[PDB]
RNA sequence: CGCGACCUCAGAUCAGACGUGGCGACCCGCUGAAUUUAAGCAUAUUAGUCAGCGGAGGAGAAGAAACUAACCAGGAUUCCCUCAGUAACGGCGAGUGAACAGGGAAGAGCCCAGCGCCGAAUCCCCGCCCCGCGGCGGGGCGCGGGACAUGUGGCGUACGGAAGACCCGCUCCCCGGCGCCGCUCGUGGGGGGCCCAAGUCCUUCUGAUCGAGGCCCAGCCCGUGGACGGUGUGAGGCCGGUAGCGGCCCCCGGCGCGCCGGGCCCGGGUCUUCCCGGAGUCGGGUUGCUUGGGAAUGCAGCCCAAAGCGGGUGGUAAACUCCAUCUAAGGCUAAAUACCGGCACGAGACCGAUAGUCAACAAGUACCGUAAGGGAAAGUUGAAAAGAACUUUGAAGAGAGAGUUCAAGAGGGCGUGAAACCGUUAAGAGGUAAACGGGUGGGGUCCGCGCAGUCCGCCCGGAGGAUUCAACCCGGCGGCGGGUCCGGCCGUGUCGGCGGCCCGGCGGAUCUUUCCCGCGCGGGGGACCGUCCCCCGACCGGCGACCGGCCGCCGCCGGGCGCAUUUCCA
RNA sequence: ACCCACCCGACCCGUCUUGAAACACGGACCAAGGAGUCUAACACGUGCGCGAGUCGGGGGCUCGCACGAAAGCCGCCGUGGCGCAAUGAAGGUGAAGGCCGGCGCGCUCGCCGGCCGAGGUGGGAUCCCGAGGCCUCUCCAGUCCGCCGAGGGCGCACCACCGGCCCGUCUCGCCCGCCGCGCCGGGGAGGUGGAGCACGAGCGCACGUGUUAGGACCCGAAAGAUGGUGAACUAUGCCUGGGC
RNA sequence: CGAAAGACUAAUCGAACCAUCUAGUAGCUGGUUCCCUCCGAAGUUUCCCUCAGGAUAGCUGGCGCUCUCGCACACGCAGUUU
RNA sequence: CCCCGGAGCCCCGCGGACGCUACGCCGCGACGAGUAGGAGGGCCGCUGCGGUGAGCCUUGAAGCCUAGGGCGCGGGCCCGGGUGGAGCCGCCGCAGGUGCAGAUCUUGGUGGUAGUAGCAAAUAUUCAAACGAGAACUUUGAAGGCCGAAGUGGAGAAGGGUU
RNA sequence: CGACUCUUAGCGGUGGAUCACUCGGCUCGUGCGUCGAUGAAGAACGCAGCUAGCUGCGAGAAUUAAUGUGAAUUGCAGGACACAUUGAUCAUCGACACUUCGAACGCACUUGCGGCCCCGGGUUCCUCCCGGGGCUACGCCUGUCUGAGCGUCGCU
């Protein structure tokens, strides 16, 4: 029975909850295990960037967030086209591909065109055998560096 | 400390650990000092005792320095039975009464081979662990 | 407590009219526990009144400020020898009480060094009396791997572990923290405030850095300075009889008029 | 009335394979209440919940849009935070109740049918040889069988694909073995084994010590080890361990190099010519369940029953109309996720034998019930069994002595041994049941005395006796306080240096792309502003923030002073 | 405080009840056990931190956790929550006023320049000013220090009242605006509905009380539902035997 | 199942027994654990498928705040009376 | 018409308790019933945790018992003696499965009732001996009785399960 | 004083509270995540020099082998062993073994009845008889063999 004003307020204790209560007694001893795994993968794939590979800017929807813009999913069939890299292989040197991506604007796919541009620049192919054929970076570009990068692989800044 | 995260430190599981040890770990449990003097000689802090060591007895009642031959080694009683360390029981029985081993200490060893390669293998130890401080 | 404690019984009542006492009472057989008594919370076998659960709110959150605050309290408290001397330590014969030391300290791998180092800056006789106060626990947390306990010891801050956190380790007291990574729990055990701590010059630099002096940030925890004092002249005997004061009080009524 | 093809069907203890039951914490598919709430109750709720049946795996399920949205648009699934107790449902009452976006954990994408091209280019089983054989495989060779054109295999699947011509650039990827090298993160992966520091030093307690003082050298040793346990009490150093990028030995894994056996002639863009999609399904009507889903969210039965610029979606029924968005009716897929069952560990502000599991023990035991099922009670001698030899009374159980033990005022259901209740011993009482409150008395029990308790302490006066002073100077040390702030260090407010400003850094939606570097943007300079630091002078709060001299005062030590003094004692 | 005596007083507790020593129930005695818990949500109070903000989760970076499943840090520091704005069913709209001077006819209406900038009344702790005393060992002069202070002011918070502004709504009215002159858009006056504004008070953490949902202070039904076990007793049928 | 008594169905029958849903619900009985201190009620209101219960007023406590002046220098308020 | 490092003090403004845990200390008035109920304080009490007592403890911890000595209004507490034989407490904080006379409460134990009710269905016993510590009851012998072949006799079924 | 009753205390009983212990629980976490026709789980019955129960094992039955370990096991016996030797005793567990029911499998649940192949006694394949051994569940797939049909054809 209520008394003198307050919130005459519904909880949903009806059902049999104490038989579903989800406890988080876990939840450090998950924190390590996700960064144990995480520092395997690391040392697992050398040189490559601890991250994952790289990933399209894209804007949100919605009027609402709008204004933001996030890493995508992967980047289009078309931002691949235009920079000239092949859809199959991109996938092999750590680029994100999705191919449900539309395109609807012009202004989105040059940035996402220059991402990929950039990321090749800045990129470190190993070759094949450590006899050097084509493509293969120079011995200079891998002893100076064969280091992972931490972090997301060049970041997304609104 | 211990810092080791499979060993226990739990009382309840240290003390049933022990009660409930099988022989060959007894063995073990069971040992006892050298005396000084072996201690100079073989650089060996102590060993298992056994079937037929002389042996001094170092604390209690038969605490003396009479050097007593074991007798045997009762694991199950965690206990060895000594030459004279022994008591009258009412109808005038001899009855060896139990010491611990460590509380005991061995003169002399009942030296076999596999003893002697033991009591190699410890030694050697030892002078790894002084090698690696120095 | 376990769920199913106290209800793995089957048990009704015998209603009334049979005497007895409208118990939920055991189920038939031919044992002691026959018509008994379950379910209860006063009954033998029985059910604890609210079993204990697991999601009782064990955790306790607190507001980072406050919990800097906290750690601000005790670092500005290990100074003043009396809240150290207090707290209990004996800091008699020690040179100066925010007590820093060469970085040497760093170096050292033996608790050979350690203790020596602790002796000449006769911060040892708080060591002593921690192994004068080695005791055995009262009561049932010694059956609970609680058995033993004693003093806590000098807190010795570092900045960089290049080995001293193995050679003071053994000294039974001593409490290493990083400057980097302190804790209330240690800089105020008990939540009682004092406590002697032993500094490394390099992290007894680095407290500035990490805390913020009152003019500059903290320049390491982003957004945060000192607190606020909120009254500055403490020693009020400074205060009252000052001259501004004194001159514009009343002259004080002593007389006495008993009935 | 034969023999032979095939088709559809039988039978074999035919050859060789698989399936059956269990477990069930977690998971998938069905099935499905009623207590209960609504202060009654029938819809609702309890609840797609318990019970019921089915089937799994180390996870399962889901999953590569017939999606969201309506934006400048996002882009498989799962999980968390949020959305949100919101939109919605609801005898619009009780109550119930999602999704997108946003931020994270993780991250991985693929394959058929079809349409087509390719002498079925494919598969299975036989049998002979070489290797390999405790996850039956490779290679070769057989007019040795069969499957298959009612369609196997390569290419290929919507992100387009194929075939063609010329633009370009060049040719490592896989497996069956056989070796060999570096033992490859809790800081040498996994498993096994066996190892590794320092006192039983002195004295002294104790039945026994493990306890208490002690141990010149700077502090008994060791201390990467002072976790824990054991050992006749409380043990870093007696023993097992503990610490350690400590050791050795086994085995196994995983990755590196070499050789062999096979397979494997495997691109991309550019222009042309062709190629292209899953039917009793969608969709509709319906009835029943279900959903927050409301003129039908999803699943069903029944009836109708399609199309191909079609179809589906676009959260209010319909018609017209533009847009947007996917591509359904075939399939596979790790990961973050779950885990009251199992094996194996670790921990606790938990319980401590009427608790904690039913169960600390020969417990799912004894015992009950025809059966389904029900289901207890019950831990502790002692350091050691040293568990009471022997003598004696008794038929014996039981005693009396003796002995063991530190103790039997620990005697085999024995640590401690409360209360109820009983026996006795001592004291006291007693015809209104006892017991009680208040108030005295009497007696007991002990407790404090006193064999004067005249209790102490100051100061003084007298009377005895005894050591060195005090007072004073002198020399030394230490302390306080002070102003001249005297001299210097110290720091507050202000002003001067624009002096740190570039030899002072961060911050800024201040500016400049005259700059530099990388691609109009990013990074770095360069101005500017805000903030933090050097130089000296001046004024002032001269601040417990200190030093140095000087002063005054105090105290201690030693010098002086020998006695009308200054002590002690009676 | 043990016992005894005597005088006075004195019915057995618990409980429901208008009323219990009751011929009202529970209670032979002793031991141990035994009932307002925890979670969630709300509200108010109080304590602390920060404050137009606050926040910590969730996640991440730092360790083999001895103490750690802690502690610390994060352009994640804020995705986001709550808060900083309402009001309307909604499409939507959304908290300023005054004054002065000028120009439109000052038309208590429309447009252009300057100044002030959250209105005013009454009461308001408190501050502020203060005539004037009141003396000083003398007659006057006379700065310093108070004590009081009649009288007069600024007036916090808070209260009551009157104005004002925003949204909904009605009534009456007259003007403005332009890429689209329109069943377009914008304003004014006067009432009246709003959980509003009128120089902010919140956020987080902790304790307390209360109220709920949960086994919900502990014990108690008659019942209801699902799935299983029994015809060894007994009821009836049948088969095969026995008996009078 | 009943030659019918609601008889009998393992000492149980106007719906057997066992386990579970289940700690089913209870406006109704019963109980509800230490001391001192201070304040201290109600059984009346209106509403209720309400009359052995709730709601709402009332009566209680707690926390306060805002002011007042015995600090020679008071306004307001009342189970009165004029 | 002078200075307290000295007026000598009933007031001393030069410095200030024996007193001042300022959550302390002190003074004046008034008042004090209490169910349900509310609030405050408990140096009241229980168990565990962080601190802290150079705490206590085999030269005797906890518990137990006490016609011993006291304190407190009280919750309670402290000492002496006995018993016991291994751990335990004070203070500051935190935490709770925290205080019992009742529940026809639960589990265990014990009384009064009480040496009481009771050991009465079915006719029946007696003598001697033996064994034996011991005989109303065993065994043997003798006598007297009953079941009276629809049996208290002689054999099975089911059920028991070594009788 | 007498007995009895009441009260207090001493000592003794009864009884098992209290306290102190704890090879047990309860909770939270970590890693792994494995049963079965090659016979699972479960049940039964067995097995020790003296052993009833618990445990442990399966007619090789408180265990065999192997490897590691290195002198015991022990209630009492007895023994072994040369503990300068594969070597006591434990541990591990890779080899071996694993009675009967049970999905449970020749068919039945009496523990009853069988069939079919081979072997030893029995014969001198004489079938009997006895003993031993190996087969003999259902469902289903790929093949194999034998077939069936006024099913669809062809040739004769
Ligand atoms: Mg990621
Ligand atoms: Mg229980
Ligand atoms: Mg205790
Ligand atoms: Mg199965
Ligand atoms: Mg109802
Ligand atoms: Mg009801
Ligand atoms: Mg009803
Ligand atoms: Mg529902
Ligand atoms: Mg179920
Ligand atoms: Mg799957
Ligand atoms: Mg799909
Ligand atoms: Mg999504
Ligand atoms: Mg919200
Ligand atoms: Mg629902
Ligand atoms: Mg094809
Ligand atoms: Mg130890
Ligand atoms: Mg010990
Ligand atoms: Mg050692
Ligand atoms: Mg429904
Ligand atoms: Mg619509
Ligand atoms: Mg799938
Ligand atoms: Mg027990
Ligand atoms: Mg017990
Ligand atoms: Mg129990
Ligand atoms: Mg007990
Ligand atoms: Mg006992
Ligand atoms: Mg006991
Ligand atoms: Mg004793
Ligand atoms: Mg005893
Ligand atoms: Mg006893
Ligand atoms: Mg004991
Ligand atoms: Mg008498
Ligand atoms: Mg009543
Ligand atoms: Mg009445
Ligand atoms: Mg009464
Ligand atoms: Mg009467
Ligand atoms: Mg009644
Ligand atoms: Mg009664
Ligand atoms: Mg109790
Ligand atoms: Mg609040
Ligand atoms: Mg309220
Ligand atoms: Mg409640
Ligand atoms: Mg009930
Ligand atoms: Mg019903
Ligand atoms: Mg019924
Ligand atoms: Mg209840
Ligand atoms: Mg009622
Ligand atoms: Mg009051
Ligand atoms: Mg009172
Ligand atoms: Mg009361
Ligand atoms: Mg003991
Ligand atoms: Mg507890
Ligand atoms: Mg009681
Ligand atoms: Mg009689
Ligand atoms: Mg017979
Ligand atoms: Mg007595
Ligand atoms: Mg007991």
């Amino acid at each position: 029975a209520p008394s003198r004003n307050g919130m005459i307020l519904k909880p949903h204790f009806h059902k049999d909850w104490q038989r579903r209560v989800a406890t988080w007694f876990n939840q450090p001893a998950r924190k390590i295990r996700r960064r144990k795994a995480r520092q395997a993968r690391a040392r697992r794939i050398a040189p490559r960037p601890a991250s994952g590979p790289l990933r399209p800017i894209v804007r949100c929807p919605t009027v609402r967030y709008h204004t933001k813009v996030r890493a995508g999913r992967g980047f289009s069939l078309e931002e691949l086209r235009v920079a000239g890299i092949h859809k199959k292989v991109a996938r092999t040197i750590g680029i994100s591909v999705d191919p449900r991506r539309r395109n609807k604007s012009t202004e989105s796919l040059q940035a996402n065109v220059q991402r990929l541009k950039e990321y090749r620049s800045k990129l470190v192919l190993f070759p094949r055998k450590p006899s050097a054929p084509k493509k293969g970076d120079s011995s200079a570009e891998e002893l100076k560096l064969a280091t992972q990068l931490t972090g997301p692989v060049m970041p997304i800044r609104n | 400390m211990k810092f080791n995260p499979f060993v226990t430190s739990d009382r309840s599981k240290n003390r049933k650990r022990h009660f409930n040890a099988p022989s060959h770990i007894r063995r073990k449990i069971m040992s006892s000092p050298l005396s000084k003097e072996l201690r100079q000689k073989y650089n060996v802090r102590s060993m298992p005792i056994r079937k037929d060591d002389e042996v001094q007895v170092v604390r209690g009642h038969y605490k003396g320095q009479q050097i007593g031959k074991v007798v045997q080694v009762y694991r199950k009683k965690y206990v060895i039975y000594i030459e004279r360390v022994q008591r009258e029981k009412a109808n005038g029985t001899t009855v060896h009464v139990g010491i611990h081993p460590s509380k005991v200490v061995i003169t002399r060893l009942k030296l076999d081979k596999d003893r002697k390669k033991i009591l190699e293998r410890k030694a050697k130890s030892r002078q790894v662990g002084k090698e690696k401080g120095k | 407590v376990s769920e199913l404690a106290g209800h793995q019984t089957s048990a009704e009542s015998w209603g009334t009219g049979r005497a007895v006492a409208r118990i939920p009472r055991v189920r038939g057989g031919g044992t002691h526990r026959s018509g008994q008594g379950a379910f209860g919370n006063m009954c033998r076998g029985g059910r604890m009144f609210a079993p204990t659960k697991t999601w009782r709110r064990w955790h306790r959150r607190v507001n980072t400020t406050q919990k800097r605050y906290a750690i601000c309290s005790a670092l500005a408290a290990s100074a003043l020898p009396a809240l150290v001397m207090s707290k209990g330590h004996r800091i008699e014969e020690v040179p100066e009480l925010p007590l820093v030391v060469e970085d040497k300290v760093e170096g050292y791998k033996k608790t050979k060094e350690a203790v020596l180092l602790l002796k000449k800056l006769k911060a040892w006789n708080d060591i002593k009396k921690v192994y004068a106060s080695q005791r055995m626990r009262a009561g049932k947390g010694k059956m609970r791997n609680r058995r033993r306990i004693q003093r806590r010891g000098p807190c010795v801050i570092y900045n960089e572990d290049n080995g001293i956190v193995k050679a003071f380790r053994n000294i039974p007291g001593i409490t290493l923290l990083n400057v980097t990574k302190l804790n209330i729990l240690k800089l105020a055990p008990g939540g009682h405030v004092g406590r002697f701590c032993i500094w490394t010059e390099s992290a007894f630099r680095k407290l500035d850095d990490l805390y913020g002096t009152w003019r500059k940030a903290a320049s390491l925890k982003s957004n945060y300075n000192l607190p606020m004092h909120k009254m500055l002249n403490t020693d009020l005997s400074r205060i009252l009889k000052s001259p501004e004061i004194q001159r514009a009080l009343r002259a004080p009524r002593k007389k006495i008029h008993r009935r």
